[PDB]
């Protein structure tokens, strides 16, 4: 039980991380949205693939949590899957997006 | 004995004593959070080691949270275990009736766990007359009324534009009426409003009249507090009590509430006292009736005539929902129990305090170690 219920509750902590930073990077978008724009683009970015967070507009956080989760948080558990990390950015990123189409 | 009562005695002293520990968050991975959204907040002119110092103590990140549902998911897991607690989120709700007997009814003398949602009837209150090429439903303010050259709509708290069935002469009507700027961008029930005294305030009390007759039929009700209630299984009919657990959103933590024994407090009102506050906080009309009872039921503990007065007045009709599901003693107990063992594990102390101060400066050390990484 403990070790779901932990997992559960760090995996929030991240999404919460996560749901700050890019709100608050979002704040600042142009009025051409290309923040929006690319914040769309990791909604939709493969699992596998670690070449769109060559330098982007995202904020660095996300970039270095997408590209090697373990390293940006050296004491996240092992028990939390890099897919996982990266399910939860891209989650994260498309609830945010569709927010901000409406 | 494994009684439902010794369940509730377990969760109070663990989250009074341990706070944000109850989570089973670990300190270092917590301060790598925080480090991560603080950046920003640390100064870059002059002694940047003082400078993270300052940030890592100024960081509330070891208080626990004061927010209404993540304090309630935390009982439900508790109390259900992980997958009990997501069976019991999924389900129904109910809305409490105007004399609570079908929350009575829901209580059987049983180890039960009650998860209440406190809804707010958040109506528009303002108008705005905007011409049609300069409203943009993306841009405007959410949960307001706007009077365009033909048309009247509501634009609600989701985006949504909802049109009030008005026709275009109507609407040309009223929108050629309201010509002062006082007028132009104001509130849509302004009791002092004098219909006689000139064509344009007859225009605006007559679309105040048309936005509350539309407005009965459009029920956009909104989730406003959340807590839960524990009911353990008593010996007899009148031993039955029950115990609520809450936070409230940037008010107090669960921690507090237990510190000021408010389900306590709350618990001695009886099973049918408190029913029925429950429940008259959604039949009555009086506003002060309204604001004294969602004191009383949801303040911090000694703020029960501060928390709605004022500005704070509870003006806005209010909605119960609940669902009930029973506890498994011995599987709450054991869910406490391995919370317990690992906050002794990895957080020891001779007491409580002690193994509190060893959780926060493990976590600022994570946090100042994470901080030096990103401005290395």
């Amino acid at each position: 039980f403990f070790k779901d219920y932990q997992k559960k509750n760090v995996m929030r902590l991240l999404q919460d991380s996560l749901e700050k930073i890019i709100n608050e990077w979002l704040k600042t978008d142009d009025e051409s949205h290309t923040k929006l724009k690319s914040l769309q683009e990791l909604s939709e970015m493969d699992i596998n693939a670690t070449s769109f967070a060559e330098h982007s507009p995202l904020p660095d956080f996300v970039t270095r949590l997408w590209l090697d989760p373990h390293k940006a948080l050296d004491a996240m558990d092992k028990n939390i899957s890099k897919n996982e990390i990266r399910k939860l950015i891209k989650e994260t990123a498309r609830e945010i997006e569709l927010v901000f189409t409406h | 004995e494994k009684t439902g009562l010794h369940v509730h005695e377990k969760i109070k002293h663990m989250v009074k004593n341990y706070g944000t520990m109850i989570t089973g968050i670990p300190a270092e991975i917590l301060g790598q959070n925080e480090a991560e959204i603080s950046v920003g907040y640390v100064k870059k002119m002059g002694n940047m080691k003082e400078n993270i110092a300052e940030v890592v103590r100024k960081s509330e990140m070891t208080q626990p949270t004061n927010s209404c549902g993540k304090a309630s998911n935390e009982v439900c897991d508790l109390l259900l275990g992980t997958e009990g607690a997501s069976e019991f989120e999924k389900s129904s709700y109910q809305v409490l009736s105007g004399d609570g007997s079908n929350l009575k009814g829901s209580l059987p003398n049983k180890n039960l766990l009650v998860r209440v949602e406190m809804d707010r009837f958040n109506a528009p209150q303002k108008y705005q007359k905007i011409k049609r090429e300069e409203f943009n439903p993306e841009t405007a303010e959410k949960n307001k009324i706007y009077l365009l050259e033909d048309q009247l709509v509501y634009l609600d708290i989701f985006g949504k534009v909802i049109d009030l069935g008005q026709t275009s002469d109507t609407c040309h009507r009223l929108f050629n009426a309201i010509t002062t700027p006082f007028y132009q961008n104001y509130i849509l029930y302004d009791e002092y409003i004098d219909p006689e005294e000139s064509a344009e305030e007859a225009a605006m009390f007559e679309m105040g009249e048309i936005v509350k007759a539309k407005m009965k039929n459009i029920d956009c009700w909104t989730a406003t507090h959340s807590f839960t209630i524990f009911v353990p299984e008593s010996d007899s009919e009148d031993t039955r009590t029950l115990y609520p657990y809450q936070a409230y959103w940037t008010s107090h933590t669960l921690q507090q509430w237990f510190s000021g024994d408010k389900d306590e407090k709350l618990s001695r009102l009886g099973i049918d006292g408190y029913i029925e506050k429950l429940a008259l906080l959604g039949t009555t009309t009086d506003s002060k009736i309204r604001s004294s009872i969602y004191g009383e039921l949801f303040s911090p503990p000694g703020k029960e005539h501060v928390f709605c007065t004022g500005m704070n007045e509870k003006f806005s009709p209010l909605r119960v929902k609940f669902k009930v599901t029973e506890v498994n003693p011995e599987i709450a107990l054991q869910n406490l129990e391995e919370v317990q063992e690992f906050i002794d594990t990895n957080y020891p102390g001779e007491n409580a305090k002690d193994q509190c101060e060893l959780y926060k400066i493990k976590a600022q050390e994570a946090m100042t170690k994470q901080l030096e990484m990103r401005l290395l």
